[PDB]
RNA sequence: CAGCCGCGGUAAUUCCAGCUCCAAUAGCGUAUAUU
């Protein structure tokens, strides 16, 4: 894959999400600021019909966990066009990017970062992708952003702390609507080092079945990350059974 | 082979066609045999499929493509090599020229 | 068949015998033919080829 | 009736306007629809002479095993019921108890007769067909659907003359000889 | 190829005839007239051509392989089958005795 | 025996890859794209029951 | 459109059929279709027929794969039949 | 015990007591009487290399309809059993578990119904 | 005109969408865990993780092998015991002649471990938790749910054998 | 079922190239007894 190369873009199974295919595939996202790239990846202009110009994004699973997700073979990414996700973790906001592609104009993406300098970043690019927000907090503290947060559909959560289950927990309990979707990124490393990756992964998936997330799939991120695992699950506030 | 030496296993080869017979070609053995009497067994049993269809057609059996389909002079049926017509209306034609 | 006899009294003292082909079909010797003197009549399981050898097995 | 919620469906277990149990499943609409059969009571009068053979097969059952007057029976029946074409064989007793059905003898019927003769595609097709003038058995033209054909008349079920379908088969296999008036 | 005869495809039934067109003698004017392009066109067909039937042949090459393997992976099945059913007919036998 | 052992663990190493995906470290070069392809109707997601 | 569909046409059986375009690479097995609704692209940092008519080693590679398959599926066939029955004749 | 219609007509006296109102003979025995009687004597055969549950299978009967022609005919056994227990007459013995055949069990054919004893108290 | 070949028109039983039975009327492969060589689970390492079942406490209690301390001597290494929700059920279930396999199991050195399934159904509530996740060691003397344990690859089994427990399926004990 | 045996040939012949695969390894099998 070079420039000038021609590509086929066909839509995924899942939606908001497309495959260019050629000798290689690429998992594609369209581009809601086009002509610029976040992070420099390579870019796919589509002239559609007078007509007008449509550029598409490569979705890097070795940068973004949420792709290797997708690569690996998720069942159900409740990340959909038009609905609410709750980013947990934004960081920079190179995977917050393809999210607020995925979720297009009528989604809204309220992404959660506590330090501030990639969170001038963040503000920067919610410039020219008005569909994020960002949130400038500590999401350990769910309550202070509660003025500005109401009500997402989904909620992903990407941040690295032993405490996550407390954090995905004390978020859904407060803006997660019920029978919603969680979807999360376990690094066995940054929870317990001591323990095996499975025991860790045993552990977080129980915590979140107290805290009345049921775990509908599981998935470990294979050859794009080493013991890290996503589990997307659904918030059952009436009943787990 | 649990009990049986590698010499016993040797490769017995083949013998060929002789030099004064090599005008009729290739010496058949058993393997090809088999092929050319399958093959003759094969098109014997679906002639003769054919032969007792042929004896029992009921000369009283009507389609509604009989209507469609044709039938030569010698008693076989037409078949178009490029119908699914073959004939260009006049005003197809001028466009066409 | 050809080239196994020499005449038809040798032919005539081997009529009745089992010969089989390099192929492998099975067959038997019926009756000499009166010209030329060598040649025989077989009747074998199948339709044979220019390319096969009839063999004779003896001891 | 719209779809009974939970607690609903529990107080109303019994409750079904399309299914009773005195419809029998539906037997006799599947095989009217099956044999394109038109009139409503065929099938329960079939259903009464079907009912006429059982009982007797089961009174010749009652009979003592090494009994001539069963034997005979038996046997005259099986082959009575043979030459109708009712019973494809005439092996088993068990097959004037198992293999008397309605769709047995509704497989006698004309339009039946002539899809299994190839005359016609479907059997509604020969039903049209013999509403339509087309059809005779022997010298006499048929009209009824519901006639029923012998293993012996099978022989003599064809096409009538001047038929527009007989000279159509005629036309197509071009053998159409006006002398003969197709 | 199969050779039907004639006089048994006159007599075969509606169902049961067979299709066989004719070769064309004369140039028809669709003929005479379609037009086949040429140089880049020509270079382009070909290619497509030689993809094709090196596609289709080296996914018949890996069917016979598969073919092969099934093939013997199933006898060795088999082996396992007599075997185990063997051992279980000893094993009934003997729970039997037993009870 | 111990040259035998060393390509037995060769042939055991290049077996697992076809068993299952393993980690190879991550990417060096530019990302140039899935080499065997992406399939949208296949999911390896080990699913909980009950 | 059906004239859009008539002039990629060929780009869409190149990858198709990419699993024979390459003798090193090999794919997962997939039975792709032309989807109803797709759309071409370029990337940004000439089809995919054309670059493969300008390489000349694939085009070395495909003569000569298509050669030894024409060789398989000449033998045995019409020319080796009147060969043999023309070895009859001569003598 | 060796011999064969003797036992036969031993076992099958009832059937024939029930149904003829001797003609024990199988060339004279016609009817429900032959019936039932071939039944009896396949049913006997079938029994010992027949798996139970797929040899003796009761008809289907709804749960209230069952458990009355239960009730009515144990009350029937129990009714006999005191009058012959008070005038006293002596009676065959009888399993702990199963129902006592009687001419109404015969006649009814309730056997097949509700069938020998209880499957579930004879599991348990 | 009318047409020819006319029938009554009646309930098509095959067809109506008003009868129940007419009414009624992605692919998942999954992935071969990480932790996993050919047969051979290497991640695994103490302190294990031994879900227990009811019938492995009841033999331990017969065979007078204490639990923790059983184990520890079974794998020569620290153990974490954990009961679930579904086992002590189980136990509670088996009524008042094994209150002593109660309260054994109340042990506080036993880790309870909650069930969010319906019924009590322990065979299948550890087999899925097995089935997820490769970290757990299966105590049981059932011989069914042996017999699945051992088909399911990369999972220790241990037994109340004799004196003592005995390990199955786990290269580490020597 | 099997096949070191073929038709010539023993300086005669270069052939399923020495048929392929598996495991332990200076060790590795069999028989019988026994937990
Ligand atoms: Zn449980």
């Amino acid at each position: 894959a070079r420039g000038g190369a021609k590509v086929v873009i066909e839509p995924h199974r899942h939606a908001g999400v497309y495959i260019a295919r050629g000798k290689e595939d690429l998992l594609v996202t369209k581009n809601m600021a086009p002509g610029e790239s976040v992070y420099g990846e390579k870019r796919i202009s589509v002239e559609e019909p007078p007509p007008t110009k449509v550029e598409y994004r490569v979705w890097n699973p070795f940068r973004s966990k949420l792709a290797a997700g997708i690569m690996g073979g998720l069942d159900e990414l409740f990340i959909a066009p038009g609905k609410k996700v709750l980013y947990l973790g934004a960081a920079s906001g190179t995977s917050v990017s393809h999210v607020s592609d995925v979720v297009g104009p009528e989604g809204v993406v309220y992404a959660v970062e506590f330090s501030h300098r990639p969170g001038r970043e963040l503000i920067s690019m919610a410039k020219k992708r008005p569909n994020i927000i960002p949130i400038i907090e500590d999401a350990r503290h769910p309550q202070k952003y509660r003025m500005l947060i109401g009500m997402v559909d989904c909620v992903f959560a990407d941040v690295a702390q032993p405490d996550q289950a407390r954090i995905i927990a004390l978020n859904s309990h407060m803006f997660l609507k019920d029978q919603g979707g969680v979807v999360i990124s376990i690094k066995a490393n940054c929870i317990d080092s001591t323990v095996d990756a499975e025991t860790v992964f045993a552990r977080e998936v129980q915590k979140l079945r107290e805290e009345r997330i049921k775990p509908l799939e599981q998935l470990t991120l294979e050859p794009y990350e080493r013991d890290h695992c996503i589990v997307v699950g659904r918030y059952m506030r009436s009943g787990l059974k | 082979a649990k009990l049986v030496h590698d010499v016993q296993k040797k490769q017995h080869r083949e013998r060929s066609q002789l030099t004064s017979r090599s005008r009729y070609g290739f010496l058949e053995k058993h393997k090809d045999y088999v092929k050319r009497a399958q093959d003759f067994h094969r098109k014997q049993s679906t002639l003769k499929v054919l032969r007792e269809k042929a004896k029992e057609r009921n000369p009283d059996e009507y389609y509604h493509a009989m209507h469609s389909r044709k039938t030569d002079a010698k008693g076989l049926l037409i078949s178009s090599r490029h119908g699914d017509d073959e004939s260009l209306s006049m005003d197809q034609v001028k466009l066409l020229k | 068949i050809k080239d196994m006899f020499s005449s038809a009294m040798e032919v005539a003292r081997f009529e009745g015998a089992q010969i089989k082909t390099v192929s492998g079909i099975r067959g038997e010797i019926k009756r000499a033919l009166s010209k030329p003197e060598g040649h025989y009549r077989a009747a074998f399981e199948d339709k044979i080829l220019m390319s096969d050898i009839v063999i004779l097995r003896s001891w | 009736v719209r779809k009974l919620k939970h607690h609903e469906q529990k107080l109303l277990k019994k409750v079904d306007f399309l299914e009773w149990k005195q419809d029998q499943g539906h037997r006799d609409t599947q095989v009217m629809r099956t044999y394109h059969i038109q009139n409503r009571e065929d099938y329960h009068k079939y259903n009464r002479i079907c009912g006429d053979i059982r009982r007797l097969a089961n009174k010749l059952s009652l009979l003592p095993p090494t009994d001539p007057f069963r034997r005979k029976h038996e046997q005259l029946l099986l082959d009575k019921l043979y030459a109708m074409g009712v019973l494809t064989t005439k092996s088993k007793i068990s097959d004037l108890e198992n293999k008397v059905t309605v769709s047995a003898i509704c497989r006698r019927r004309l339009p039946v007769i002539m899809h299994r003769l190839k005359m016609a595609e479907t059997i509604q097709d020969a039903v049209k067909f013999i509403e339509q003038g087309h059809v005779r058995v022997g010298p006499n033209l048929i009209n009824d659907p519901a006639y029923l054909v012998t293993r012996n008349m099978e022989d003599y079920v064809t096409w009538v003359d001047n038929s527009k379908i007989k000279k159509t088969l005629l036309r197509y296999r071009n053998q159409i000889d006006d002398f003969d008036f197709s | 190829g199969l050779k039907v005869p004639k006089a048994v495809q006159k007599e075969l039934p509606f169902k049961s005839q067979i299709h066989q067109m004719k070769p064309q003698k004369k140039k028809t004017y669709m003929a005479k007239r379609a037009v086949v392009l040429g140089g880049d066109e020509k270079k382009a067909r070909s290619f497509i051509q030689k993809v094709l039937t090196i596609s289709k042949a080296k996914d018949s090459k890996r069917k016979e392989q598969k073919a092969s393997q099934r093939k013997e992976r199933l006898k060795k099945l088999a082996k396992m089958e007599e075997e185990k059913s063997q051992r279980d007919k000893e094993k009934k036998k003997e729970y039997f005795a037993q009870n | 025996s111990r040259v035998k052992k060393r390509k037995k663990y060769q042939k055991a190493q290049k077996k697992l890859k076809s068993v299952r995906a393993v980690y190879s470290g991550g990417q060096s070069g530019v990302y140039e794209g899935e080499k065997t392809g992406i399939k949208k109707g296949l999911t390896r997601s080990v699913k909980f029951k009950n | 459109d059906d004239n859009m569909r008539r002039e990629v046409q060929r780009d869409l059986l190149l990858i198709k059929h990419r699993a024979a375009l390459d003798p090193k690479r090999h794919y997962k097995k997939q039975r792709w279709e032309v989807p109803e609704r797709f759309a071409i692209g370029t990337i940004i940092e000439s089809t995919i027929l054309e670059t493969l008519m300008g390489d000349e080693a694939s085009n070395k590679y495909f003569k000569r794969k298509y050669n030894e398959i024409q060789e398989k599926s000449t033998s045995g066939r019409k020319a080796h039949y009147k060969k043999m029955k023309e070895m009859r004749k001569k003598r | 015990q060796n011999d064969l219609e003797l036992q036969q007509f031993l076992r099958e006296s009832h059937l024939l007591s029930a149904f003829n109102n001797i003609v024990y003979q199988d060339d004279q025995v016609i009817g429900k009487a032959r019936s039932r009687t071939l039944e009896m004597r396949l049913n006997r055969l079938s029994r010992v290399n027949g798996h139970q549950d797929k040899i003796n299978k009761l008809e289907k009967v709804p749960m209230h309809i069952r458990r009355g022609m239960i009730d009515k005919h144990v009350k029937r056994i129990k009714k006999y059993e005191q009058e012959a227990a008070e005038g006293g007459i002596v009676l065959s013995k009888v399993k702990k578990g199963q129902f006592r055949k009687i001419e109404s069990t015969y006649k009814k054919d309730i056997e097949r119904r509700i069938g020998g004893s209880i499957k579930a108290r004879d599991k348990e | 005109t009318r047409k020819f070949g006319l029938v009554k028109r009646t309930l098509n039983t095959k067809k109506d969408q008003r009868l129940k039975k007419n009414q009624e009327n992605t692919r998942n492969i999954p992935q071969v865990s990480s932790a996993l060589f050919f047969q051979y689970n290497q991640a695994i390492k103490p302190p294990y993780q031994v879900l227990i079942d009811t019938n492995f406490i009841n033999f331990s209690i017969q065979k007078k092998v204490d639990i923790v301390r059983g184990m520890m001597d079974c794998l020569l290494a620290k153990c974490n015991p954990l009961i679930t929700d579904c086992v002590m059920a189980e136990l509670e279930k088996l009524g008042p002649k094994y209150r002593i396999a109660l309260k054994l199991a109340r042990d506080p050195r036993i880790k309870r471990l909650s069930c969010s399934h319906k019924g009590t159904y322990a065979d299948d509530c550890l087999v899925h938790r097995v089935l997820q996740h490769k970290c757990y060691i299966v105590a049981t003397n059932d011989a069914g749910l042996k017999q699945r344990i051992r088909k399911i690859p990369g999972i220790p089994l241990m037994s109340v054998g004799g004196h003592a427990y005995v390990i199955e399926k786990l290269p580490d004990v020597f």
